[PDB]
């Protein structure tokens, strides 16, 4: 061995295990699911109680960027907040020196080249999080981006990340997010979240749903409560 | 063969070799992909795939072909996060020489700028050194068309055509017997030994929604990409 | 970020310094070079093959001039060659910038070994893979230098560097004397470089640079075939 | 102080005067004031004339520099670029007043530069202190696309106003021809003003001064 | 990047440190230079390495340098070091000439280099040098003096040494053959020839093989000249004409 | 093989900041006791050589009027926390024209106890003893290498630290006077060094709240020991 | 002003295969002298000397600073220097402070080295150099040195004639200045030997 | 910047660099220094010198002022580099304070210019143990010493080096008061002491004395000769 200690060694056949070990810890957080609809981005996160002494709204895996631009995060936690304080400062200095409300592909571009930068050098490690990025303009769509801990990124459809993401993402082609609005798809990311995440594992879980589109005005915000009751109300007949 | 940490950073082996640059050679190939560029009488063509394996994924944020210059694009072998990043020093570059000197930079002096960045690499014992390649593409004036190739070790050359990738060996033995017998090249030609080099090797006979064709020519120095309507067009027409 | 701050070349317990003694066996593994001085100019000459038909031989120079009168081509690895050619550039131009006069060719070499000798002891590099041949017509008299990674440098009149190096130098002794003209030396350059060629040395295998009293120039292909005309 | 220069048919010639006068005292009287920059470009000179001759050689430097680089021939709007990002840096504190012309592969090019980095590209300019005569002979007598035998007529024309006009100018006319393949520096182009003969001997013999201690050291 | 760190200035356990004593012992090997003086007169006889018959022979010397206008000094070890150690010392002079406006003692020269040698090998984490070298020169506090510098960055005036390959042999030999005081300036030369014959075993004493420089003093010039290839050859074959005779009249 | 010198432990502590802990095992023993009518501190010198001068080594120092030390561990790095402690006293004088209090003065020495790193390089091996009288009466503090300061009442320090800490525990009530406080020390010391008590092995120095710093010396310290 | 503090002279002269060189001796502050040997020629090697006039400080200074520079050249290269390389290391010296400038114009004279041909050169404060072939002037009594030498100069003189020139027009000129004088040393130099001589002004 | 611990502690407590640092000054040459109550005497043993070379450059003992001495052991090239750190310090002192500069003072510098250094980055301790000595104001005759890893601390007698501890034995059993009676008479105790050390027969010996009003004067080889006389036939009459 030895080749897999420092970020910048190559093996003897040619790749970078620092980075692949990393890869590695994301597949214990749990699953984040985030798919875009004719005119906006749904994003969704079951989330795991832990113990019954937590808060209900505590440490949140699902942030918010900028004014229209959303983020959900599956990782370890600790390092998904710190990529999101740069995020939300590299768009806050766009705006400052360009006057305009910072687009997707670039944001995207920004954020992994800072991803990147930390997989070339012994002084630090590559970070443990995978994350997604979505939002909508009235001038561009909807936009949905997703970045490994390696730095790339690509588009979208529709994308998945935790434990089971080959187990989330079989589901999600199901579906026809070309035609559908984002009223409809709020029951559709419930439900196929449902289906996975036995509670042999778990023995209770938390939905936590997010929203963005014209019908936000283009604005992010979470769901309202009555809405991701209905997808709740919508829960219990996936056992038919 | 090996003598101290000569297996894990850039230093001198007992046999004069220097072994984290010929590991980061075969770092290239684990994309599993393989571009070709074929310089013609009066044009360029660079040919490359895309291997798009999901229909949740946006199939137009794929593109493996940038446009570094208004006048100069290139292609991008290796891994994608360290690709990516080579292509936003080049961008800065020959923005730099415009300001500088007042004039579009020649392609041959900007393929200098990179090979000298990424001769740094191969020479402080503390970074890594950039596993992927290089092929940039334009027009020159009282030179025509030339095409240049960057690796990873700081060395590069014109050359008359050019393969990259997985495939790169048995590519360079077509194109060799196809160059000298000396048959003379039109537009039209030089785009299809250029594809019919990569249909031979890999043996796919495509459809045209797996490759991307990048073009300059002195007629219109702008370097564009075809779309797949009239990629079809020179697609049925090899077909005879 | 930041550095490393330590030397990685240290002394042997047999009192060798093992990185220089490494980084001299990549310089024997380089191409063949040879370099003649004959009481008027120098010749320069070097052997450039490429691997394939593909590539275009007219794109890069293994001679390279550093001002009008000094030229410079190396036996080593290709990327740290292009690196101390354009400080080479630079230092030719700052003492050009002091004195108003075309620097000497002995200082040149001064300032072209004390970068390579300070690269091969500071923090978190290892030394460079090449060695140099330097020409060179100041005050009449012409010049013939030669550099190694360790930064030390001689004053030949006639050397050969690169793989069989040992087998020209022995050749050179027997051919070199002190009284020839600069296309004498033409002929006896080629003459050692066939000694280790493949089988067609044609004008596009080698690439020789001459000076004169009028200059470091290099040659074209054209007359480069006519001296490879009649050789041998 | 009087430079100037013309855009002719084919090439570029620029003219001088040869006289620096330190407060109202003439110092030299055969100042060259036309510099080299590159084999195809000159440039000509006026203002604090230590200034000049220090930003002249910075720039030429520098494009031999880039030119060995690139390995093909400068550009004159390269030493345009290079000359006013550098003058605008120093706040016009460096006081240098240029006339700048070469023929690079997209042709003649006549620029001038002010110190404090406002450029622009004419086809005649005059610079220096008897700028004003020499515009007034450009300005009534210039044509475009002239040869090369009525562009040197013209442009020694020019200076000589500048001669018998300024105080502070007037000696031997300089003059360079720049064109496609040809360059033609020649400094004494024409002699309007000689100096007088001497008339009463003054000469004195060895032994008219008085000294008080002499010392030999010998040489070898 | 603590695991690559190699340790260059820590002690070792039996007291000692083991990094310049590698440097004292590739002191030993690849060079010969030696010294004495007894009178008006100090000279420096240095060994050629490279006598391969294809070299210019230019630069005016090879192994000596001229530091000062009224010093010089011979090197031995590693040459590329030996470079950097020259025009080092050779601006402290300089610098000294600036701020006192008078020619330096040469003791204090020695002192000036010795600390800027003993730093290396004291903090830093880097590569001592790998270089002794000798002193000569005038002054007006003491005359002629002679001195000897180490790696590891202690000097020590002496009147005869030499650091080459058979140094040992050769120092065994020097305080054989002497007189304090008395040696003038033909003496030791003709002690120079005779050292330097049995230290080199290249036998016969090709006249290209060595070097000798002297520095004299006359009146205001305290004159520093390397003695030509013409006058070498006539002094060894004066070495080789009494060596006949004392050998066959014993 | 080598850490780094910040490095924590799979039990979870540190390695040098434990190490540091074994070094003051190897100074010499030294007492202190808190009594309500004032500070009693007493040290040995552990006299090697005949030839050695036992005055010019010390433990006992004063870091204002009011407040006294004594040192434990190594020696030569103590002097660094000395000369720190007696600057932050002169600089709350300075700024506030009142003297800073006796705990005050222990938190501004161990805040530098933990800094050392690989920016801007190992901890203190030593140990102290803090005595001194403030406005809430006479106080008695020991700091660690670790940084940790805590109240004693009666601490003893050193290299028989826990055969003096049993023997203390026994002795010590909250009804003290100090003239006993003095002897019941010197008992304890005694006991624990290795040769025989004289007025040249030891010193002593008390704090009241009434006069200021004062150190015994040579002639009325053997009083006690005559009368021990 | 500044360069008249201290006053000072300094003239040079091309002869045929020779080249002379004149200064005056008096150093003093604005009306009052204080000592009548003040050097202001300085030797750069044989056969190539340099006269500073301007302000005492900076005399001294910068022939102090020369010196430093040039002993390294002529060690780190086997050769003396060329005439026509140390003006171009003098103009390097000056124009480093563009804004802090030393107040001092040099002079320099000298022999060419291999080809014995005269030279002469002189510099304003902040390094424009200007070569000529028959004299050049420094210091505070310019104006009166032109009226000399623009009425005594021949073309082709012997050093005999070169040093009755320079002789007269310093003992003429000096005179009529008020803040120069009080005595003039002449260096002329020349391929075989070289001569320095004091002539008999006045002390007045 | 080399930013690096190099001593750190050991798994029982102790400092390796520094224990190995006080072994290379138990290998240098002995050097022995006593104090009287007018005139103070020391003096290296093993001067070891060629016999036919310089001997003014090998000096030892050298003075830091016009009033304090030092000798000391150990590796001579990290020894004068702290000399002439002290010889700034007590130069500095003069232009704040205005007496010269006490003893006890200029050892407090060298002890925290080496502790501090043991402490730093990149840095090997120092090599070296001295022997400060001197008469300070009002006529107080004192000496001191320093350890590598720097805790100055006063004596009587002392003795550094190699075979220090079979000396410092033998000054023990020796030094009594009426042995510093007279000004010749201390010089013998030291004379007795070096030759029961490493060979010392009087052409390796090199004294040097100081009246608390003078400079250092050595003695040449002649009282050395001659105290060594009389020492011997001292001991040649009583045994």
């Amino acid at each position: 061995t030895g080749y897999d200690l420092s970020a910048s060694t190559f093996s003897p056949d040619g790749r970078v295990f620092q980075v692949e070990y990393a890869m590695k810890a994301v597949e214990n957080s749990s699953t984040a699911i985030g798919i875009r609809c004719k005119d906006g981005v749904v994003f969704g996160v079951e989330k795991l109680v832990l113990s019954k002494l937590y808060e209900e709204g505590s440490n949140k895996r699902l942030f918010n960027v900028d004014r229209h631009v959303g983020m959900a995060v599956a990782g370890l936690l600790a390092d998904a907040r710190s990529l999101a304080d740069i995020a939300r400062e590299e768009a806050s200095n766009f705006r400052s020196n360009f006057g305009y409300n910072i687009p997707l592909k670039h944001l995207a571009d920004r954020v992994a080249m800072y991803v990147h930068a930390y997989t070339l050098y012994s002084a630090v490690r590559p970070f443990g999080c995978s994350f997604m990025l979505g939002s909508y303009s009235v001038n561009d769509g909807a936009q949905l981006y997703m970045i490994d801990p390696s730095g790339v990124s690509y588009g979208y459809w529709g994308c998945a990340i935790g434990k089971a993401r080959q187990a989330a993402k079989t589901e999600i082609e199901k579906l026809q997010m070309k035609e559908m609005t984002c009223r409809d798809i709020v029951k559709e990311v419930a439900k196929i979240i449902y289906i996975v995440h036995d509670e042999v594992k778990d023995k209770a879980f938390e939905l936590e749903l997010s929203w963005v589109g014209e019908l936000t005005n283009g604005r992010h915000e979470i769901v309202p409560k009555d809405i991701r009751e209905e997808a709740e109300k919508y829960a219990k007949e996936s056992l038919k | 063969s090996s003598a101290g940490f000569d297996r894990h950073i850039t230093i001198f082996s007992p046999e004069g070799r220097l072994y984290q640059v010929e590991y980061a050679f075969k770092a290239i190939n684990q994309g599993g992909l393989t571009s070709v560029a074929v310089r013609g009488k009066d044009c360029a063509v660079i040919v490359t795939q895309k291997k798009v394996p999901d229909k949740l994924l946006d199939s137009s944020t794929v593109t493996h072909l940038f446009k570094i210059t208004e006048n100069i694009g290139c292609v991008m072998t290796g891994m994608t996060a360290d690709s990516r990043s080579q292509v936003q020093r080049a961008r800065y570059e020959a923005a730099n020489w415009k300001y500088k000197y007042g004039y579009e930079i020649p392609v041959d002096m900007l393929c200098k700028r990179i090979a000298d960045i990424s001769q740094v690499y191969t020479q402080n014992a503390e970074m890594r050194p950039l596993g992927c390649c290089m092929i940039l593409i334009g027009i020159d004036e009282e030179q025509g068309p030339q095409v240049y190739k960057c690796d990873p070790a700081g060395y590069y050359c014109g050359f008359k055509a050019t393969a990259a990738g997985v495939k790169q060996t048995e590519s360079t033995s077509f194109l060799e017997k196809k160059v000298k017998k000396k048959f003379d090249w039109t537009f039209e030609q030089t785009v299809e030994t250029a594809i019919t080099c990569l249909s031979t090797v890999l043996s796919i006979d495509f459809k045209p929604s797996e490759i991307e064709v990048g073009v300059v020519t002195v007629e219109n120095p702008k370097f564009r990409i075809l779309t797949e309507a009239e990629i079809d067009a020179h697609l049925v027409a090899l077909a005879e | 970020e930041r550095g490393y701050s330590f030397s990685l070349t240290t002394f042997s317990p047999s009192g060798k310094l093992v990185q220089i003694e490494y980084a001299l066996a990549a310089v024997a593994g380089g191409a063949p070079s040879v370099g003649i001085k004959a009481a008027n100019g120098v010749v320069l000459a070097t052997e450039k093959k490429q691997k394939s038909i593909l590539y275009d031989e007219r794109s890069v120079h293994k001679v390279e001039p550093i001002t009008k009168h000094i030229g410079l081509v190396y036996s080593g690895m290709g990327p740290d060659y292009r690196v101390l050619v354009h400080r080479a550039r630079k230092l030719a131009q700052q003492y050009y910038l002091v004195y108003q006069e075309p620097i000497p060719t002995a200082q040149l070499v001064q300032r072209v070994a004390s970068v390579m000798q300070e690269y091969t002891q500071s923090g978190g590099v290892r030394p460079f893979g090449v060695s140099l041949l330097i020409c060179g017509w100041n005050e009449g008299r012409p010049y013939l230098f030669q550099s190694d990674p360790s930064g030390a440098y001689f004053a030949w009149k006639a050397t050969a560097m690169g793989k069989n190096y040992v087998n020209g130098k022995t050749f050179l002794e027997k051919r070199y004397n002190e009284d020839l003209e600069l296309e004498d030396a033409i002929h006896t350059a080629i003459l050692t470089l066939k000694e280790s060629f493949e089988g067609q040395m044609t004008e596009d295998n080698i690439e020789v640079g001459i000076c004169n009293e009028a200059g470091f120039r290099r040659l074209t292909p054209t007359e480069v075939k006519d001296y490879l005309a009649a050789i041998a | 102080t009087t430079i100037a220069g013309v855009v002719y048919k084919d090439g570029i010639v620029l003219g001088a005067d040869t006289r620096a006068t330190e407060g109202m005292v003439v110092a030299d009287k055969n100042c060259s004031k036309i510099h080299f920059i590159s084999p195809n470009i000159y440039c000509c000179g006026a203002g604090t004339a230590a200034d000049t001759d220090m930003t002249t050689q910075l720039i030429s430097s520098n494009l031999e520099l880039h030119s060995l680089s690139t390995g093909r021939l400068p550009r004159v709007v390269t030493a345009n670029r290079m000359l006013k990002q550098m003058l605008f840096r120093y706040q016009g504190y460096i006081g240098a007043a240029l006339v700048l012309g070469g023929v690079d592969v997209t042709g003649p090019h006549l620029y001038s530069i002010y110190p404090h980095g406002s450029t622009d590209k004419l086809p005649y300019v005059t610079m220096g202190s008897g700028s004003l005569a020499a515009m007034a002979v450009f300005e009534d007598k210039f044509r475009p696309d002239m040869e090369e035998e009525e562009a040197k007529n013209l442009v020694s024309e020019a200076i000589a106003a500048g001669i018998f006009n300024d105080l502070g100018s007037g000696s031997n006319i300089d003059l360079c021809v720049i064109s496609k393949n040809k360059l033609d520096f020649l400094r004494p182009y024409t002699v309007p003003n000689k100096k007088g003969t001497r008339l009463g001997r003054y000469r004195c013999e060895k032994g008219t001064t008085a000294v008080l201690t002499e010392k030999i050291t010998p040489l070898e | 990047s603590r695991r690559y760190d190699s340790r260059t200035t820590i002690f070792s356990p039996e007291g000692r440190l083991y990094q310049v004593e590698y440097a004292m012992e590739a002191i030993g090997h690849a060079g010969t230079c030696l010294g004495i003086l007894a009178n008006d007169g100090v000279l420096l006889a240095a060994e050629r390495r490279n006598i391969h018959k294809l070299l210019d022979e230019v630069f005016f010397s090879e192994k000596i340098y001229k530091l000062n206008e009224d010093m010089a000094c011979s090197v031995a070890g590693i040459t590329s070091d030996a470079n950097v150690l020259t025009n080092e010392l050779r601006l402290i002079a300089q610098r000294y000439l600036l701020q006192y406006q008078e020619p330096i003692p040469c003791e204090q020269l020695v002192t000036a280099l010795c600390d800027i040698k003993q730093a290396y090998t004291q903090f830093g984490g880097k590569r001592p040098f790998g270089v002794s070298l000798l002193y000569i020169g005038w002054d007006k506090h003491y005359g002629f003096q002679l001195y000897q510098s180490d790696p590891s960055g202690n000097y020590g005036g002496w009147k005869a040494t030499c650091i080459g390959n058979n140094s040992a042999a050769a120092v065994s030999m020097l305080k054989q053959d002497y007189k304090e005081g008395e040696m003038t300036l033909k003496s030791a030369l003709a002690l120079a020839i005779k050292v330097l014959n049995k230290t080199m075993d290249v036998s016969k004493l090709s006249a290209e093989k060595v070097e000798i420089a002297t520095l004299t003093r006359e009146n205001g010039k305290t004159v520093i000249r390397v003695l030509k290839q013409k006058e070498v050859e006539q002094l060894i074959k004066k070495h080789e004409e009494e060596e006949a005779k004392a050998e066959r009249e014993k | 093989y080598d850490r780094g010198v910040n490095t924590f432990s799979p039990e979870g502590r540190l390695f040098q900041v434990e190490y540091a802990i074994e070094a003051i095992k190897l100074g010499s023993t030294a007492i202190g006791i808190q009594t309500s009518e004032g500070v009693c501190l007493a040290v040995e010198k552990r006299i090697t050589s005949p030839l050695m001068e036992p005055s010019s080594i010390e433990k006992i120092v004063e870091i204002d009027a009011h407040i006294g030390c004594a040192m434990s561990g190594l020696i030569a790095d103590a002097k660094t926390l000395i000369d720190k402690a007696r600057v932050e006293t002169q600089n709350h004088w300075f700024t506030y024209n009142e003297t800073m209090t006796v705990e005050s003065v222990t938190q501004a020495v161990s805040n530098l106890a933990l800094q050392f790193g690989e920016e801007d390089s190992r901890p203190f091996g030593v140990a102290l003893l803090f005595g001194g009288v403030d406005e809430k009466g006479p106080q008695l503090f020991h700091m660690d290498p670790s940084g940790t300061f805590v109240q004693c009442d009666a601490r003893a320090i050193g290299s028989a630290s826990e055969g003096a800490q049993s023997s203390l525990q026994e002795v010590y009530h909250k009804s003290m006077t100090l003239k006993e406080a003095i002897k019941s020390s010197l008992i304890i010391l005694k006991q624990v060094m290795e040769e025989k008590l004289n007025a040249t092995n030891i010193e002593l120095a008390t704090v009241q709240p009434g006069q200021n710093f004062h150190m015994f010396t040579k002639e009325e310290l053997e009083e006690v020991i005559k009368d021990i | 002003s500044i360069m008249s503090y201290n006053g000072g002279a300094v003239m040079a002269m091309k002869g045929k295969n020779c080249v002379a060189i004149a200064a005056d001796r008096r150093f003093g502050i604005q009306a009052q002298m204080v000592t009548t040997d003040f050097q202001k020629i300085f030797p750069m090697g044989d056969r190539l000397y340099i006269g500073l006039a301007g302000l005492a400080t900076d005399v001294q200074t910068v022939a102090q600073r020369l010196k430093f520079r040039l002993n390294l050249y002529e060690l780190k290269e086997g050769r003396q220097i060329k005439p026509y390389t140390l003006m171009s290391m003098v103009a390097n010296l000056l124009y480093e402070k563009r804004f802090g400038p030393y107040y001092t114009e040099p002079v320099i004279a000298g022999l060419d080295p291999k080809t014995f041909k005269p030279f002469i050169c002189s510099l304003d404060l902040i390094g424009c150099p200007m070569v000529t072939d028959d004299f050049v002037v420094s210091g505070t009594c310019a104006e009166q040195m032109y009226g000399m030498c623009e009425s005594l100069w021949e073309p082709n003189m012997d050093p005999d004639h070169l040093f009755e020139t320079i002789s007269q027009a310093m003992l003429n000129a000096v005179d009529r200045d008020a803040v120069s004088g009080m005595g003039v040393i002449v260096h002329i130099i020349e391929k075989d030997k070289i001569t320095t001589r004091t002539l008999k002004a006045r002390m007045d | 910047s080399y930013d690096r611990a190099i001593t750190v502690f050991s798994p029982d407590g102790h400092l390796f660099q520094v224990e190995y640092a006080q072994e290379a000054v138990k290998k240098g040459s002995t050097a022995v220094g006593v104090r009287g109550r007018d005139i103070v005497v020391l003096g290296v043993e093993k001067k070891s010198v060629a016999k036919l070379q310089d001997e003014r450059t090998v000096r030892k003992i050298c003075a830091l002022d016009d009033n304090v001495c030092m000798a000391f052991a150990g590796l001579t090239a990290d020894a004068r580099i702290v000399i002439n750190r002290a010889r700034v310090e007590c130069q500095s002192h003069r232009l704040t304070v205005e007496d010269p500069v006490t003893v006890e003072y200029i050892t407090r510098y060298i002890a925290s210019l080496k502790q501090r250094y043991t402490q730093s980055n990149g840095r090997r301790p120092f090599g070296i143990s001295a022997l400060i000595v001197g008469f300070d104001f009002d006529g107080t005759p004192r000496l001191y010493q320093t350890d590598p890893s720097g805790t100055y601390h006063a004596w009587k007698a002392n003795a550094i080096g190699r075979g220090a501890k079979s000396v410092r034995e033998f000054l023990e059993k020796n030094y009594t008061d009426e042995a510093i009676e007279t000004d010749d008479l201390t010089i013998k105790l030291v004379i007795k002491a070096l030759l029961e050390v490493v060979q010392s027969g009087g052409k390796n010996i090199e004294l040097a004395v100081m009246r608390r009003d003078q400079s250092l004067k050595i003695l040449n080889p002649e009282e050395i000769e001659k105290y060594v006389a009389e020492i011997e036939k001292e001991k040649e009459e009583n045994e």
